């Protein structure tokens, strides 16, 4: 998923945008891959329980 | 007026009117690529007169 | 030679062409123009 940035692949995105412009989308990024992780592990806690 | 700095660099230099625009963090142009080029995270002013 | 052309179309009929097959390094693109705006937004110009 993009999750709202340019592409949702990370090495293609690093070498079409350079830092001080890429750091936000992979920022977007990083958001969206974390909240799916916490939602992952908080399912995978329940479950567990 | 209320801030307290370690340390302050003070660069000057008589550029065109255009490369006054051209400086700027994350930029480009023939002075900001062999001339000039501004760390990504900077935190300053750049002062034009 | 869509760079120094000499009857750039009004907007109206905004003249397009179309580029392949070929080796591009925007050098020629950088020395042919005096720049006044760069705005790219879905690639930056300089590792382009
Ligand atoms: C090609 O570029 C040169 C350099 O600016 C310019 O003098 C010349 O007029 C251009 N060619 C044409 C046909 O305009």
């Amino acid at each position: 998923s993009k999750f709202g940035a340019i592409s949702s692949v990370l090495n293609d995105i690093l070498s079409r945008l350079d830092p001080p412009e890429a750091e936000v989308q992979i920022d977007r990024l990083i958001t969206g891959r974390l909240q799916s992780l916490q939602t992952y592990v908080t399912q995978q806690l329940i479950r567990a329980a | 007026n209320d801030l307290c700095f370690t340390n302050v660099y003070a660069d000057s230099f008589v550029i065109k009117g255009n490369e006054v625009s051209q400086i700027a963090p994350g930029q480009t142009g023939n002075i900001a690529d062999y001339n000039y080029k501004l760390p990504d995270d900077f935190t300053g002013c750049v002062i034009a007169w | 030679e869509v760079f120094n052309a000499t009857r750039f179309a009004s907007v109206y009929a905004w003249n397009r062409k179309r580029i392949s097959n070929c080796v591009a390094d925007y050098s020629v693109l950088y020395n042919f123009a005096p720049f006044f705006a760069f705005k790219c937004y879905g690639v930056s110009p300089t590792k382009l």
